[PDB]
């Protein structure tokens, strides 16, 4: 049992479905606003992941144009949502903050 | 009255690691981790790995980021240097006495916890092309690369600079691999100047207990011979002629080192006819234009190359070489006086002593001694070693060069440069 | 977004630039006072008395 | 007497954080620049000449 922590998770699953990037085949990290830290982390991704990212965005911008979504079966499931960028961006912010700390002394 | 000088502390740990320290009461401090990891341990599948590695010394570690290594060392005004040779890599670290701790920590991270990040390695690859271009602007660098590629079929054939076809091809995994199997206890020495023995022994016991790689200092140099020729255009001709000699540490090598001073190393007097240099006098006799000639002496763990090196005009190349070569021949034939050797002894002895008088040259010698020998041999007995070389040994060294299967590299307009064949 | 700008260097950087930032304010004040003819400020100036009644 | 600098001959490269890169041992030169017309490869996409952490009071 973890009754609260699965309703606090079920709101999230609800929100995710309401956000609807998954309708356009997208993953959460595909929708992030590209600032310097993000642009850096996109830069640091390995070939396979970067290539997969570009395709998703192309397919998303394609549908967004024809004003469509994917069939239901082919949407991104909340569970199957690979948070592939987070560790890269975590490292870039961690690096930046060390700079910002060194700039203080 | 100066201070009565301290003595060097030495320790082999059971694991094979070596610690040597000297409290010289200097205002600064120097620590060198010396590793049997030079170019020779590269193979035909990973050439240039130890070059990029040498270039990688301030990339990110566990425990210290790239930016920290730089700003941290710069904040205290110290240095982090890395010197590769065909046999060793040597990570050196300098600072004021009060700051040994932070630099030590950095040292340990660079050498034992390097992370080699994909994108950081990617960004550093082009430094190989600049690094190589800046060295290769001395005609001597390519000559000595080529001299080695031709001498050995093997490990010492590898150059300290990365082959062009490898630039941007060295993988993050190749460096991880190089470190895990070369930067190990039994292949290592931790030398400290202006540090204490307990502290070095402590960090050695705590941080440098690594073992899980190769064993042999002799993966084994198979000397072969032959020549490499590089047409250049280039103002004047560079040529090195060489035979297999003697492994560093052996008695024979000391005879070769004396031979080198009988014939002639670098000059002693600013702008001089180099009167005692028997090689210089020999060429000068029948060459009346700009030239240079020196005895070349390279000593390694399991082989050696002795001979001479020449710089001359394109058309004089063959005359300069043949004259130098015949001069060696006369010493092999027996034509060598006692005072001739006595002067070479004095030139060598003095030169050695001067070579260790600063802390940079001292630390490097104690480091290379720790790896090649597993010992510290004081100057007092090195001079005794040199003294034991008789005239007959120096003759025997010249006899070995003359009669031994040659190796030759040369670059310039090679039109009038001979071919071993014709020597 | 502002916590990055607080530390000893910025304390020195502010102090280093304050005699200057104060003197530019004196420039702006005298400059505004002179340009609009602020007889409110200028009545109390020992030579500029163009309001000579 | 074990060091490829103390047996002045074979090559040694040096890299650093703050200091310029060095090369080699001996090898002619110095007694090759007295017999003149040796201008040397000078500056064609190249490092600092001399090296400077030798600053004084």
């Amino acid at each position: 049992v973890s009754a609260s922590s699965r309703w606090l998770e079920k709101i999230r699953k609800w929100y995710y479905n309401a956000a609807g990037f998954n309708k356009l085949g997208l993953m959460r990290d595909d929708t992030i606003h590209e600032n310097d830290d993000v642009k850096e982390a996109i830069r640091r991704l390995p070939e396979n992941l970067y290539d997969d990212r570009v395709f998703r965005i192309k397919r998303a911008l394609d549908l967004s144009m024809r004003q469509q979504i994917l069939p239901k079966e082919q949407w991104t499931k909340y569970e199957e949502d690979k948070s592939y960028l987070e560790p890269y961006l975590k490292e870039v912010i961690r690096e930046r903050k060390e700079r910002e700390e060194w700039a203080k002394k | 009255v100066p201070p009565h000088p301290q003595d060097l502390e030495f320790t082999r740990l059971p694991n094979g690691l070596v610690i040597a320290s000297l409290e010289n009461y200097a205002p600064a401090s120097r620590i060198g981790l010396f590793i049997k990891a030079g170019s020779r341990y590269e193979n035909s599948n990973n050439l240039g790995t130890s070059h990029l590695l040498r270039l990688a010394s301030s990339l990110t570690t566990k425990g210290a980021s790239s930016f920290k290594i730089t700003r941290g060392i710069e904040a205290v005004g110290g240095k982090l240097s890395v010197t590769s040779t065909r046999e060793n890599m040597a990570y050196t670290v300098e600072c004021l006495r009060d700051d040994v701790d932070i630099l030590m920590e950095f040292l340990l991270n660079v050498t034992t916890a390097p992370e080699f990040r994909r994108w950081e390695v990617a960004a550093l690859q082009p430094q190989l092309r600049i690094d190589k271009a800046v060295a290769l602007q001395n005609p001597q660098a390519h000559v000595i690369e080529n001299l080695h590629a031709a001498a050995y079929r093997n490990a010492l054939a590898n150059s300290l600079y990365c082959p062009d076809y490898r630039i941007g091809k060295v993988t993050p995994v190749e460096l991880h691999d190089y470190v895990q199997n070369h930067f190990t206890s039994a292949r290592m020495a931790l030398i400290g100047l202006g540090v204490s023995h307990p502290v070095l022994k402590q960090v050695a016991e705590q941080f440098l207990n690594i073992r899980g790689g190769l064993g042999l200092s002799g993966a084994k140099a198979k000397y072969h011979g032959g020549e490499i020729r590089e047409q250049n255009g280039d103002s004047l001709v560079h040529a090195a002629l060489v035979a297999e000699s003697a492994a560093i540490g052996s008695a024979e090598a000391n005879a070769f080192s004396v031979l080198q001073h009988v014939l002639g190393a670098g000059p002693h007097v600013k702008r001089g006819s180099n009167a005692t240099s028997s090689l210089y006098q020999a060429v000068a006799k029948g060459v009346h234009q700009p030239f240079d000639v020196s005895a070349f002496n390279a000593s390694y763990s399991d082989s050696g190359l002795f001979g001479f090196y020449t710089i001359s005009q394109a058309a004089s190349a063959g005359d300069v070489i043949k004259a130098a070569y015949n001069q060696v021949k006369t010493i092999a034939q027996g034509n060598l006086s006692n005072p001739d050797v006595q002067a070479a002894k004095n030139k060598l002895k003095a030169g050695y002593l001067m070579s260790v008088e600063s802390s940079e040259g001292f630390l490097d010698e104690v480091g290379s001694q720790a790896l090649a020998a597993g010992s510290y041999t004081p100057p007092s007995t090195v001079l005794q070693q040199i003294d034991a070389v008789a005239d007959a040994d120096v003759i025997n060294a010249a006899k070995k060069f003359v009669s031994g299967r040659k190796s030759m590299a040369a670059s310039g307009n090679l039109g009038h440069t001979p071919f071993i064949d014709e020597l | 977004m502002l916590t990055r700008f607080l530390g000893p260097r910025y304390r020195q950087l502010a102090r280093n630039w304050v005699p200057t930032a104060g003197l530019w304010g004196a420039v702006g004040a005298v400059g505004l006072v002179w340009a609009t003819d602020w007889r409110l400020i200028l009545d109390w100036v020992p030579y500029i008395n163009g309001k000579f009644k | 007497m074990l060091s490829v600098a103390a047996r002045s001959g074979p090559f040694a490269p040096v890299l650093s954080a703050t200091s310029r890169g060095v090369a080699g041992a001996l090898r002619p030169l110095v007694q090759a620049a007295v017999p003149a017309t040796s201008e040397s490869p000078v500056l064609d996409l190249k490092r600092s000449v001399l090296c400077r952490e030798s600053l004084r009071g």
